[PDB]
RNA sequence: AGGGCGAAGCCAGAGGAAACUCUGGUGGAGGUCCGUAGCGGUCCUGACGUGCAAAUCGGUCGUCCGACCUGGGUAUAGGGG
RNA sequence: UGGCCAUGGAAGUCGGAAUCCGCUAAGGAGUGUGUAACAACUCACCUGCCGAAUCAACUAGCCCUGAAAAUGGAUGGCGCU
RNA sequence: CCUCUGGCAUGUUGGAACAAUGUAGGUAAGGGAAGUCGGCAAGCCGGAUCCGUAACUUCGGGAUAAGGAUUGGCUCUAAGG
RNA sequence: GAAUGGAUGAACGAGAUUCCCACUGUCCCUACCUACUAUCCAGCGAAACCACAGCCAAGGGAACGGGCUUGGCGGAAUCAG
RNA sequence: CGUUCAUAGCGACGUCGCUUUUUGAUCCUUCGAUGUCGGCUCUUCCUAUCAUUGUGAAGCAGAAUUCACCAAGCGUUGGAUUGUUCACCCACUAAUAGGGAACGUGAGCUGGGUUUAGACCGUCGUGAGACAGGUUAGUUUUACCCUACUGAUGAUGUGUUGUUGCCAUGGUAAUCCUGCUCAGUACGAGAGGAACCGCAGGUUCAGACAUUUGGUGUAUGUGCUUGGCUGAGGAGCCAAUGGGGCGAAGCUACCAUCUGUGGGAUUAUGACUGAACGCCUCUAAGUCAGAAUCCCGCCCAGGCGGAACGAUACGGCAGCGCCGC
RNA sequence: UCUGGGUCGGGGUUUCGUACGUAGCAGAGCAGCUCCCUCGCUGCGAUCUAUUGAAAGUCAGCCCUCGACACAAGGGUUUGU
């Protein structure tokens, strides 16, 4: 018989094999369509989820009840120290797909990057790209290099730069810097390639990719939760108290007579550590890192035009389970995928953004900087020292 | 013009919020919440500012033994305002009302939540304190 | 962003944090955290409780 | 075990013209109540269900001075007890 | 020619018995529209133009409509004009 | 419930982890039986002292009816041989 | 329907119902924690069951096939569920 | 019948069908047993479409509407009584459409009901006993095998190894509503009373997350407190987590917060040019618009499928890469 | 050898709510002795004040140290165009 009282089914099939993702670094499954017209640029970046916090802002959507009313708002800090371009890699269209065609690597490559290429660095002699870099200083090699670049000019269509992180500049344990292919979207391929050939071995900061009040897509791996039962992993009803063989289950897997259990039926398995591409996360603040002209410039982070203090986005006692954000960072609206410390791919949108909400200009009023390691009540240490007065530790 | 925003709604069907207008009713047995499509097994729930059908369980015998519309005015379940302040109220409370939003009483004992005030003007007019 | 003061302890309450209570008498209290609010609801006279501002004013601490 | 209720009888005081009646005690009745050991075995339709167990376990329960519980001895044997 | 029956109004026109003559080139005592009822409109006979076939009613062949079921599916399959 | 006398080595094993399902315990915002055949299960209540105690009644009961208040520590007082 | 007993009825009931107050994760709606498991390891080590075996759709067929026909298809050895 | 008018909507007397969500026939299968109702829970299909998209119809002025077409994408709820299926009532709603899957689903539960044994009542029986007549009490076993599904190591290949990648094939997702505006406007004698574009939000669903609010809390963190025990103080411990305040981190909740997208082919339909048929016709050759559909996109997984690039065993015995013969 | 990661220490953060000791003319009262002084002195005495936002914990999965201490090319199995 039919099921009596209808109800929409639990969980989406558009997300499954609900298995542990192969990758850790979230792949960009599609870069935006390079119109050939606008100038060249990078489409993606690779940051790190340092931590959350508040903002306060005046909102300007006329019509709303909240028009010209200061709301608060959660935000993620994605610490994003500049990447280093160490390669380009040409692709060519085929009817089979999109074959990689030619990879030209830079001359010098950091041990940050070289780390990646060995499973055990302690034990290696660190001999990678050793016979490669010989090419970059002779007649023969330099000529072959030029012919490779020329061939890419003749044949290739898509060009991706290879860059990698500056694992050096982070509070993370790891030294093995994440590489990633990032796509150069812009003018003609010959122009496109000579841009990336100029950028080779060079820094690239965040502000060169992204701008403020820009919708971007966060790509990463979800905070993993191990083996989980069907009630956790699918949010199935619990069965009642009296159930004899347990109650965090599904009762009827399936009907008798497709005499197999279907792929659509809810089973217990891996919950979390899935790959996920959340879209439309507006950049409220691209924040300038600590720098030196005479003394430190720690202010330039979490100070606003209306606050004017001497904060950084770092709260008291740091971001928890992370560190100090001593580098440039972006500040997205809302939560994003994954854990603290997780490497996170940003990506420019796939989508022509023209909604009132997606063109809204964000002027921040106040960044909360109170500790997250307990219930914080002081924004800065100087404020605390004022409020408390002197302590026995003096 | 400007619409409501959702708020943590802690009056499922089965609550007896106290009538906070001068009718003569004391309680308001919420038998249903107006404008709820709802899902299997799920109780219809009315926060503050929500319309509601309401039997009176104790009070005058004019009102007893029939259904009236009503509005929830305070509620003990702490909702979050858009300015990031949570707010709760010490008591759940409402007012007997007609279809078109007018009170059938005349004066509201206690404060009304401004989520209810902005959305219900005739309630707001008879409300002494707001928020 | 009008920073308010905790009706128990005395500390300031920055926009994000804490909770707002609206008693039926028709007066409101702000609580920094639950710790304050619990002492308030259990009727603890904050001048008796050391860590509050009201106590330390009463006992002339600092200065 | 330990508690509760407090029946007859008894004392004093007060009233009553008498009949006798009230008030305060004392007294300690009962297949009386709570409740241990004991005896039992309600519900969880709990645990267990190739068990610890060919009927057990846990909590929860009924009863707990009486048609009470219980050892040993002794009587009744198969269309019979 | 408000023809007759029918008045509730049918002078062609809810219905029904009738149902012919004149002028005629020719128009039914009327196919309908519509009217309380008319009116007004609409539906032969003949021309003017154009330039050889035209049109009706049956009938039977293929094809199509008629033709709605639950795991995904079976001219055996692939396919086939 | 904790202790001495006396007695044991955790009831036929150890180690490392701390997933899902369980078995046995707990806690939960707002609502309060909307759950379910059914308040099943758990929760409320609980001791004592002081008040206060209904209908009904076989006048014995009902009755711990219900419903209330108090309770610690410390320093004293008075009363009982 | 009147000792095949009728009508009653205080007290009593692990007896059968219904409502109210209280109380609660029964539920809205699920969540977190603890212990013993389950898990991995050393040692030890059973049983039921067993024609052969073990991916499907449809067909026909003793009228619901793992095996047959026609199609889809098929990749060692395993772990927790 | 529908004032008039067979056919907007209907439809007698007759007639032709489909359907197996009714009940009968029947007895082919199973009696060395295929667990016998309902509810819960979960998935999937069908359409005979209640709503939602796109449209033709009216006895469609508007509003409300019934009739029909494409169409099953997405929905179709909360309760009172009843073991119920069914039924009815209240309430909300956009709508509270209908079914199938061994009348889906008991090694998934439950066991209220049927349907053993204990008992009561009525009627029947001389009686033992009977009763699709009522009542109450009554044991719901096993998975460690194979498959299927879920996740988890691996597998053959590529000389070995690592890299960054492509993408065959699978899956797939968004939903509907309110308010404001249009506007008391069109339309209508009035009564009443729309719509497109905007704007603001919300339902249900999905995917995350913990800044904040809440929950948990054996950090056994820090107080407080009962009974006991170290002669006491101090410091502690025991009472299967002694109890209780508050509680970091961490999990976690529409109980907190964030995000949810674009094309193509066309269907129904309405059209163009235009014969057939000197006219006329959406059609016959030819052309246009066209959708909750379908296919892709995004999104998830990634093939006994490929890719470019790196490094390729100094040695103490080594072993190999090219080249030519 | 971007000299490193680790243990201990130190900051920061944070949880709780002000440790022990000592002092006090604080302290309801009581006592002993006397100078029977009742602010006599000395003792008992919950609690109170001060020292003291004190004490204590704070990665084990919080943040910074570059202070102290050691320890850091080591082992085993592999694989060939
Ligand atoms: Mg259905
Ligand atoms: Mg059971
Ligand atoms: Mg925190
Ligand atoms: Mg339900
Ligand atoms: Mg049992
Ligand atoms: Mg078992
Ligand atoms: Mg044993
Ligand atoms: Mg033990
Ligand atoms: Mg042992
Ligand atoms: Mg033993
Ligand atoms: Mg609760
Ligand atoms: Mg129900
Ligand atoms: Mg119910
Ligand atoms: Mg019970
Ligand atoms: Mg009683
Ligand atoms: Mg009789
Ligand atoms: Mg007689
Ligand atoms: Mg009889
Ligand atoms: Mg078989
Ligand atoms: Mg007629
Ligand atoms: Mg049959
Ligand atoms: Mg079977
Ligand atoms: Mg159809
Ligand atoms: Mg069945
Ligand atoms: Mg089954
Ligand atoms: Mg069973
Ligand atoms: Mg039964
Ligand atoms: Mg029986
Ligand atoms: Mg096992
Ligand atoms: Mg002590
Ligand atoms: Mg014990
Ligand atoms: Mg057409
Ligand atoms: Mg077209
Ligand atoms: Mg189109
Ligand atoms: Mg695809």
């Amino acid at each position: 018989s039919h099921r009596k009282f209808s109800a929409p089914r639990h969980g989406s099939l558009g997300f499954l094999p609900r298995k542990r993702s192969s990758r850790h670094r979230g792949k960009v499954k599609s870069f935006p369509k390079d119109d050939p017209s606008k100038p060249v640029h990078l489409t993606a970046f690779l940051g790190y989820k340092a931590g959350m916090t508040h903002i306060v802002r005046e909102v300007d959507r006329p019509g709303s009840k909240v028009n010209k009313k200061e709301v608060v708002e959660a935000v993620t800090i994605v610490e994003t120290p500049p990447m280093v371009v160490v390669g380009i890699v040409g692709y060519v269209e085929t009817p089979r797909g999109l074959r990689t065609f030619k990879t030209v690597f830079a001359e010098h490559i950091s041990d940050e990057c070289k780390r990646r290429f060995y499973k055990n660095w302690h034990k290696s002699k660190k001999k990678a790209f050793t016979k490669y870099c010989k090419k970059w200083q002779d007649d023969a090699g330099k000529r072959q290099l030029d012919k490779d670049f020329s061939s890419m000019k003749k044949y290739c269509q898509v060009i991706r730069v290879l860059a990698h992180t500056q694992m050096r500049l982070l509070p993370l344990r790891q030294k093995k810097a994440h590489l990633m292919e990032i796509q150069v979207n812009g003018g003609t391929v010959a122009e496109k390639l000579d841009w990336a050939r100029e950028r080779l071995e060079q820094q690239v900061p965040v502000s060169q990719v992204f701008g403020q009040d820009e919708m971007i897509d966060v790509i990463g791996v979800t905070k993993g939760k191990g083996y989980k039962g069907v009630t956790s992993r699918w949010h199935t009803k619990k069965l009642p108290r009296k159930t004899h063989r347990g109650l965090r289950k599904v009762a009827c897997i399936g009907a008798w007579h497709p005499a197999r259990v279907a792929f659509s039926v809810a089973r217990a398995g891996q919950k979390g550590y899935h790959h996920r591409t959340e879209i439309n996360k507006k950049i409220y603040k691209i924040g300038q890192g600590y720098l030196i002209k005479d003394g430190k410039l720690i202010k330039n982070n979490a100070s606003t035009d209306y606050d004017l203090s001497d904060k950084s986005i770092n709260p008291l006692g740091g971001f928890v389970h992370y560190g100090e954000v001593t580098n440039d960072f972006v500040m997205l609206k809302g939560c994003v995928v994954g854990t603290k410390k997780r490497v996170l791919t940003l990506r420019k949108s796939l989508l022509v953004q023209t909604k009132r909400r997606a063109l809204e200009k964000i002027d921040l009023k106040f960044i909360d900087t109170t500790s997250k390691f307990g219930h914080g009540r002081f924004q800065t240490v100087e404020e605390k020292k004022a409020f408390m007065g002197p302590l026995k530790k003096d | 013009s400007g619409a409501k925003f959702r708020i943590s709604l802690g009056l499922p069907v089965g609550a007896v919020i106290n009538c906070a207008d001068n009718t003569g009713a004391k309680n308001l047995y919420i038998i249903s919440v107006k404008g709820i499509k709802g899902r299997l097994n799920r109780l219809p729930a009315a926060g503050v500012g929500d319309m509601v059908m309401a039997t009176v369980k104790k009070g005058k015998p004019e009102l007893r033994k029939k259904v009236h519309p009503a509005v929830v005015i305070r509620q003990r379940k702490s909702y979050r305002r858009k300015d990031g302040v949570f707010l709760y109220f010490e008591d759940n409370a409402g007012v007997i009302v007609n279809n078109k939003g007018e009170m059938k009483g005349s004066a509201i004992t206690g404060p009304v939540a401004k989520e209810c005030a902005d959305l219900w003007p005739r309630i707001a007019s008879n409300a002494g304190s707001i928020a | 962003m009008k920073v308010e003061l905790c009706s128990f302890s005395g500390y300031k309450i920055y926009p994000g944090h804490g909770r707002r209570y609206a008693r039926t008498d028709g007066k409101v209290f702000q609580f920094l955290n639950a710790k304050c609010e619990s002492a308030f609801l259990s009727k603890r006279n904050p001048r008796q409780i050391n860590w509050t501002v009201l106590y330390r004013r009463k006992h002339k601490k600092g200065q």
